[PDB]
This record gives structure tokens, C-alpha cells and sequence, in this order.
């Protein structure tokens, strides 16, 4: 299923993941896309930060829902 | 003389108006405004609708107060769900139940479901897998859309708030009888509409006014006010619509970045969310592609990073109409074939005859002999 990547700016990334994913696996499948390191990535839905061990089922997240990126910045 | 609009947005826009200024008059200075039709704008004053024979002074709104402008158009089913297509609303449902392991139609449950627990919670259901070779013991509970014939893998949210208003309980807001109705969990259990739903939604999410809970997200209560009835399905906003319940994602996001410490990119546009470390004041919007801006502002004045130093509104709900509006505030019946009584214990509508010489398994709503359609419909009462 397709899930969209959504930053604050407005950036979009679109995502081939399934429900059974972790948290951690998006993150990696974002690293893949557009490089930024899982460790400085946050994942929020609907204003619940999402934990790296829970799947994209335990959340609900339905075919074609955004999540949203915001960033842990090292410098401061 | 001002007053301060909030029509799809936190940004609220002066108005010029006079005290005798009607409210159907300020509907056309905003329809003028924003090019849109007059006669699909609902007023909303301190969460309450004006009506529009009365006058800017009758309405009480003093100065700067923020009025809010939200436009708005023209069988037994206890479950209801969210279908994103092609229904693009809330619909009836039919719950499906399947084996944890196999993911096959092959589970034989223990007992049926009495209550949303038992379907929504995962493993809480107990059974026996019915395939060739499966050791499965734990149930999985889904649910699909029923106004259209399904594909197994197209499910959908269920929404266990949405009940049919089989009870004719009177919305909290407007005191009418609408059918569904979203049933809070406040320990009243009120009732709202999906229409005043809508404007208390569309209105709080103006007023940044929903609630951030670090386990649950970005919801609100019930309207009255009610303690511990924070909506806990949050797909149950998107009965606003995707362009109202996107636009509630987005607050969302921005409340959790604020709620965990970072900050917002200042820079025009940008308004990246940041999560710096404790002790840096030093914060730049990093990010390639994006959140790339990328600014280095001070986390404290905001401004470009220097060496040296730098209307809560009220939602009114009538004591009356809250009292009228409650979802709870009929033991036995006989058996469809002997008429012998049989007693009910628990929400599950799977009925069995106690009576030796019947045995009888039938539908407590229907009366009628337990079957495929019952269980996806009404397993359980609501
Ligand atoms: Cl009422
Ligand atoms: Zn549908
Ligand atoms: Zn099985
Ligand atoms: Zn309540
Ligand atoms: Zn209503
Ligand atoms: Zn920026
Ligand atoms: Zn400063
Ligand atoms: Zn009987
Ligand atoms: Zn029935």
C-alpha cells in the first residue's frame, strides 16, 4: 500500500510500505528516498509521536494516510 | 467597527461592520470577501449559531471577539466506518472476523463478541482454527464497508462512537432528532449530530483549541466539557472531510513539535518543525530537500540568530439540552420458535434457546435464526 511523508514545509514523500511495518522500517524507507538518518527523523500521527518497536497496524493507518516529519537536528 | 473573522484557519481577519449590521449583512461582507456563496455560511458566536435578523450589537461582540465562518452545503447496523472510496463518507459496516495466524474465514470463536473490546482490542477474542494444518487460538476482528460489494483486502476505520439513533435521543447543540449521531464517552454519554459535530470540530481547530495528550494525539472531549472523553479513534474527524481533517493533521503536527519542546521555522512559508537539543538556542532549519530553508534563527526571539540578548473562546451548551441529550439516560424475550423466555446477558446478539426439546440459536434484534448477516450487522448491541 501506498503512504505519503509529509514535512511541515510541505515536502512530500510517497512510501510502498504495508500495515505490518514498523515505525522503524518507514524510517528506514525514508533514508532510502531522501537520506536523512532515522535517528534525527520523528513520526507524527494525527499529534501522536510514533514509537520506532509499533507497526503502521497498531496506529490504524489506513491505504493512502499522511504521516508527519519533523527533525531531531545535531549541530543546537 | 472590527470584528475579528476565522473562516478554515487560525489567521483571523479584521471585518469592518456596524453595530446595526445584521448577520445576514456580515455573511455578504465575508461572501464578498472570499468569493464564495452567502447562503452556504453558518455563523458561529461562543459555539453558538447567530441567527440572522439580529444585529452585530445583539450578538454581543464587543471588540475584536472572534466569530467563526464555517461553510457547509446542501436493517439494523450497529458498526459504522470510515470508507475512503468510493463511498468518501461514514458508513454502515459489516464486521468480518478471520484467524490470527492463517488470516483465513476458518476461526470458530469460543463465545461471540459482546462489545467494541472484544472486536477492537487485538487477541482478546478466543477461538478454534477449522483450516487443514493451523494452530491458531486468537481471533482477528475487521471490518468493510457495506454499501458496496467487497475486495478482502479493501477494509476500512471502524468508527465505534457512530450509532444509529434508533433511541431518538435530541442532539446536544441543536435539540433535534438526526440519524447517525456520534456518542461520546463522557460518563453522560451525550449526543451530538454529525452536523454540530462538524462545527464544533471546524471551530476548536480555528481556536487551536483541540487537546494534545502525549499517548493519544491531537482530539477533543465532549462538547459540554465532560472529563476524561477525549475521542480516542482519531479517524473519527474524518467525517470533517479530507481537506478539514488534512488541515487538522497539520495543527496536529505543529502541537506535538511545541508539546515536545521544538520549534517552528520562523522564515515565511517554511514553519518546519525543529526539535533542537535542551541547551541550544543556536537552531537551524536542517534538512536537505526539506525541511531545508534553512535558517539559522535564535530559538528564543525568533529572529535571525544574534551573539547578545533579544482569547480562549467558550463553547456554550444549555443545561437542558446536555440532560436530554444522553445515550442511556427489555431483559428477557421468548424463544421465535417455543415462546418459552429467554433472559439476555451481555451486548452479543447470539441468542441460544435453553429449552431442551428446541435449542433454538436466533437473533435477539430480529427474532429470527442466527445467521452470516446478524453476526456482520448487529453481533453485538450498541
Ligand atoms: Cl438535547
Ligand atoms: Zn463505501
Ligand atoms: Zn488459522
Ligand atoms: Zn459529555
Ligand atoms: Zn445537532
Ligand atoms: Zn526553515
Ligand atoms: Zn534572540
Ligand atoms: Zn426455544
Ligand atoms: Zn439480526
Amino acid at each position: 500500500m501506498q503512504i505519503f511523508v509529509k514535512t511541515l514545509t510541505g515536502k512530500t514523500i510517497t512510501l510502498e510500505v504495508e500495515p505490518s511495518d514498523t515505525i522503524e522500517n518507514v524510517k528506514a524507507k525514508i533514508q532510502d528516498k531522501e537520506g536523512i538518518p532515522p535517528d534525527q527523523q520523528r513520526l507524527i500521527f494525527a499529534g501522536k509521536q510514533l514509537e520506532d518497536g509499533r507497526t503502521l497496524s497498531d496506529y490504524n493507518i489506513q491505504k493512502e494516510s499522511t504521516l508527519h516529519l519533523v527533525l531531531r537536528l545535531r549541530g543546537x | 467597527m472590527i470584528v475579528f473573522v476565522r473562516f478554515n484557519s487560525s489567521h483571523g481577519f479584521p471585518v469592518e461592520v456596524d453595530s446595526d449590521t445584521s448577520i445576514f449583512q456580515l455573511k455578504e461582507v465575508v461572501a464578498k470577501r472570499q468569493g464564495v456563496p452567502a447562503d452556504q455560511l453558518r455563523v458561529i458566536f461562543a459555539g453558538k449559531e447567530l441567527r440572522n435578523d439580529w444585529t452585530v450589537q445583539n450578538c454581543d461582540l464587543d471588540q475584536q471577539s472572534i466569530v467563526h465562518i464555517v461553510q457547509r452545503p446542501w436493517a439494523t447496523n450497529s458498526f459504522y466506518v470510515y470508507c475512503k472510496g468510493p463511498c468518501q463518507r461514514v458508513q454502515p459496516g459489516k464486521l468480518r472476523v478471520q484467524c490470527s495466524t492463517c488470516r483465513q474465514a476458518t476461526l470458530t470463536l469460543t463465545q461471540g463478541p459482546s462489545c467494541w473490546d472484544d472486536v477492537l482490542i487485538p487477541n482478546r477474542m478466543s477461538g478454534e482454527c477449522q483450516s487443514p494444518h493451523c494452530p491458531g487460538t486468537s481471533a482477528e476482528f475487521f471490518f468493510k464497508c457495506g454499501a458496496h460489494p467487497t475486495s478482502d483486502k479493501e477494509t476500512s476505520v471502524a468508527l465505534h462512537l457512530i450509532a444509529t439513533n434508533s433511541r431518538n435521543i435530541t442532539c446536544i447543540t441543536c435539540t433535534d432528532v438526526r440519524s447517525p449521531v456520534l456518542v461520546f464517552q463522557c460518563n453522560s454519554r451525550h449526543v451530538i449530530c454529525l452536523d454540530c459535530f462538524h462545527l464544533y470540530c471546524v471551530t476548536r481547530l480555528n481556536d487551536r483549541q483541540f487537546v494534545h495528550d502525549p499517548q493519544l494525539g491531537y482530539s477533543l472531549p465532549c462538547v459540554a466539557g465532560c472529563p476524561n472523553s477525549l475521542i480516542k479513534e482519531l479517524h473519527h474527524f474524518r467525517i470533517l472531510g479530507e481537506e478539514q481533517y488534512n488541515r487538522y493533521q497539520q495543527y496536529g503536527a505543529e502541537e506535538c513539535v511545541l508539546q515536545m519542546g521544538g520549534v517552528l521555522c520562523p522564515r515565511p512559508g517554511c514553519g518546519a518543525g525543529l526539535l533542537p537539543e535542551p541547551d541550544c538556542r543556536k537552531v537551524t532549519c536542517e534538512g536537505g530537500n526539506g525541511l531545508g530553508c534553512g535558517f539559522a534563527f535564535c530559538r528564543e526571539c525568533k529572529e535571525a540568530y544574534h551573539e547578545g540578548e533579544c482569547t480562549t473562546q467558550a463553547y456554550r451548551v444549555d443545561e437542558r439540552a446536555a440532560e436530554q441529550a444522553r445515550w442511556e439516560a427489555k431483559t428477557t424475550k421468548p424463544c421465535p420458535r417455543c415462546h418459552v423466555p429467554v433472559e439476555k446477558n451481555g451486548g452479543c446478539m447470539h441468542m441460544k434457546c435453553p429449552q431442551p426439546q428446541c435449542r433454538l440459536e436466533w437473533c435477539w434484534n430480529c427474532g429470527c435464526e442466527w445467521n452470516r448477516v446478524c453476526m456482520g450487522d448487529h453481533w453485538f448491541d450498541v
